[PDB]
RNA sequence: UUAAGUUAUUAAGGGCGCACGGUGGAUGCCUUGGCACUAGAAGCCGAUGAAGGACGUUACUAACGACGAUAUGCUUUGGG
RNA sequence: ACCGAUAGUGAACCAGUACCGUGAGGGAAAGGUGAAAAGCACCCCGGAAGGGGAGUGAAAUAGAACCUGAAACCGUGUGCU
RNA sequence: GACAAUGGUAGGAGAGCGUUCUAAGGGCGUUGAAGCAUGAUCGUAAGGACAUGUGGAGCGCUUAGAAGUGAGAAUGCCGGUGUGAGUAGCGAAAGACGGGUGAGAAUCCCGUCCACCGAUUGACUAAGGUUUCCAGAGGAAGGCUCGUCCGCUCUGGGUUAGU
RNA sequence: CGCGAGCUGGGUUCAGAACGUCGUGAGACAGUUCGGUCCCUAUCCGUCGUGGGCGUAGGAAAUUUGAGAGGAGCUGUCCUU
RNA sequence: AUGAUGAGGUUAAUAGGUUCGAGGUGGAAGCAUGGUGACAUGUGGAGCUGACGAAUACUAAUCGAUCGAAGACUUAAU
């Protein structure tokens, strides 16, 4: 229930190496406007 | 077929609502799944219309609500009467589709992908 | 559950409260050990 | 030259904001406001706001390239906390830490 | 070339060292306030309504001092 | 050859006051811009907060949480691993 | 110069180091005191210097006094700050779409549809609460999310009795 | 007398009550009898699954060798002889 | 569970829709007839059918983007 040990400043880091995030789809929209995400229409700023 | 987090009649309720205003409005903003499922709702629903008859009025009327459009030149016409209509004069020639699907962003309070379903 | 203090505006004034204190010499004992310390509120 | 912009004691929680802000750092300026305007977590429409102000800096105060800058620094501090408490059962508070941030993106084109 | 043998390069991350930040309010210095006394007074008022208060009173007013309807003061004698 | 702000009265701060208790009663925490407010005119980003300039000042990492800012803790870089 | 001794707990003895203050003497400081930070310096020890930053006014030294004089431990006290951990939770429940609003809308407004209560989640009225009431205005904090809304904040209003 | 941070709680050391017995008594028995609240969000090790990283001296795709490890392993009846 | 695994991504049958089935239910509505009626019978194994089968590009699998080798020495035969 309850932890016997605290965990150190290392052992933490450790494990939240997969506590990432991931970069985006991020394709341009080649009629107009900026980078869209990817097989989404847009909504502002773009013209998908 | 999804449950989209809700009872058999909480579904059965949304689907039919969420099917009758994409007769009204011909383009709705709902999230992805939402319209995943309502896409094989609406196009058995313009299949009952290409028919035509009246054992088909009958069948069609187990789903859409009671809702009124507003057309133009003040005349009111139900969302029964403009599905045989209007949408059953548009695809008598094509063999299914109906649908589209447009994914857009998330929103900002979930992650909840948005879609715009049209009615092609 | 019913809890303790249910309101009474008229039993605290009347348990409580100046003419309460002043009417027995023990109450004035309490009122001079609050004007004793700078009590803002008597009774 | 370096251009950079803070903004100080921003209430989203140090954690949350460093997820995002490792995505950005070390590219150039162009592609971390795609990034930032596609991540859907809570603090990408303020590292955007910032990064926003921190080339609006370059162009300005320092005459830059905003074309060709790359985001050097991108780190967020901790700021004063607000310390709120949270009843949960039989008379026995908890202390809820509402955090906040000190975000700071630094820009440059890499040139002296 | 084929064997046989040896030794790397990797750092997702971590460690140590260094550098630069942030949080945080220790420490240094400071004192309006206290502390212990000394000397000199004095000690306790009130039915002529006390001690305490409560409401008020400034051009704008919340609080605290100040003063009560003559109210953020009045008169008078002296200082200035 | 008393105290220096966790001390010294509970109280150096609009203290027996927030607050707690039905009541008696219990009872805090909270001093420091600069010599002088000269307290940042204007410009830029931003809805605003915030910043970046410019400007004041001996000093602005003295910007009103404002004298110094120590550790815990949180970071970003790295040289060797 | 020989020779000898030197493990050590309760405990006994001895010699010291630092701390704040006082006295006298002698000093150092905006050409930067105390602190603070760093360093590869010195002493047998507690310790002492020096250099360089920071810092922006005090402080050493000698001798002798005085003590609130030395902390790692007391389920110590008071402050901060982690760990667990981005984990548990987010407090009974049906919403959906369109329009609008805006820096920004799953939550705000309007509309339709659907659903729920209905011897009540409906009306009054006591107690009790005190201004939460009403208008505009606002979005820091409060709301277990959001927020353009609010019982929140700002400004201005609002309670009339011979029965 | 394996196993309750795996489960029950019938047994029993709780407060109630009753009988027998003992004690002047309050009570007691280790005699009965009826009734009597079972807390924990898993940090580490260990286990059951499952991914990522890197190595395997070019990089890939596919088929395999098995050093090893694990699983299995019971038995009746009847008929002929 | 997640992610992994597998089928696909337009030169495409991946999923939906459509069309045709399979299986399921047991005779739809409407109309006609008969019955005073409640109801029967006909039209008609009728209608309907979620996951199953086949066909069909009708809709959607867009455009894109990222990663990825250059083959070390030593000696021995060749
Ligand atoms: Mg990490
Ligand atoms: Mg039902
Ligand atoms: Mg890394
Ligand atoms: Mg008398
Ligand atoms: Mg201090
Ligand atoms: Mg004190
Ligand atoms: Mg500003
Ligand atoms: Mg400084
Ligand atoms: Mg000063
Ligand atoms: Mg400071
Ligand atoms: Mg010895
Ligand atoms: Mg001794
Ligand atoms: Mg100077
Ligand atoms: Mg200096
Ligand atoms: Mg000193
Ligand atoms: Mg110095
Ligand atoms: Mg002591
Ligand atoms: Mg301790
Ligand atoms: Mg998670
Ligand atoms: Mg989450
Ligand atoms: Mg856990
Ligand atoms: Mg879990
Ligand atoms: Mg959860
Ligand atoms: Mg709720
Ligand atoms: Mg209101
Ligand atoms: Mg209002
Ligand atoms: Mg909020
Ligand atoms: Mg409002
Ligand atoms: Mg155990
Ligand atoms: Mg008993
Ligand atoms: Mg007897
Ligand atoms: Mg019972």
């Amino acid at each position: 229930a309850v932890p016997k040990r605290r965990t150190s400043k290392t052992r933490k880091n450790k494990r939240r190496t997969h506590f990432k995030i991931s970069v985006p789809g991020m394709t341009e929209c080649p009629n107009c406007g900026e980078y869209k995400l990817s097989h989404r229409v847009c909504k502002n700023c773009g013209s998908y | 077929y999804r449950k989209l987090g809700r009872t058999s009649d909480q579904r059965k309720a949304m689907l039919r609502d969420l099917a009758t205003s994409l007769i009204i409005s011909e383009r709705i903003e709902t999230t992805e799944a939402r319209a995943k499922e309502v896409r094989s709702v609406v196009e058995k629903l313009i299949t009952l219309g290409k028919k035509g008859d009246l054992a088909s009025r009958r069948n069609a009327a187990k789903t859409l609500r009671n809702v009124e459009i507003l057309n133009e030149d003040e005349t009111t016409q139900t969302a029964l009467q403009k599905l045989f209509g209007e949408i059953a004069e548009r695809y008598t020639e094509r063999q299914g589709g109906y649908t589209r699907i447009l994914k857009q962003g998330p929103r900002r309070g979930d992650g909840a992908e948005s879609v715009i379903i049209e009615l092609v | 559950v019913k809890r303790t203090y249910q309101p009474n505006k008229r039993k605290h004034s009347k348990v409580h409260g100046f003419r309460k204190r002043m009417s027995t010499k023990n109450g004035r004992k309490v009122l001079a050990r609050r004007r004793r310390k700078g009590r803002k509120v008597l009774s | 030259m370096e251009a950079k912009a803070v903004a100080r004691t921003i209430r989203i929680a140090p954690r949350k904001v460093r997820l995002v802000l490792d995505l950005i750092r070390g590219k150039n300026a162009a592609e971390a406001i795609a990034i930032l305007k596609l991540t859907n977590k809570a603090s990408s429409p303020v590292i955007e706001k910032v990064l926003m102000s921190a080339l609006a800096n370059a162009e300005h105060n320092y005459d830059m390239n905003t074309d060709e800058l790359v985001v050097k620094e991108a780190y967020a501090n901790e700021g004063p906390t607000l310390k709120r408490f949270r009843p949960r059962a039989q008379g026995r508070a908890s202390a809820i830490n509402k955090r906040t941030s000190h975000i700071t993106i630094v820009v440059s084109d890499g040139k002296e």
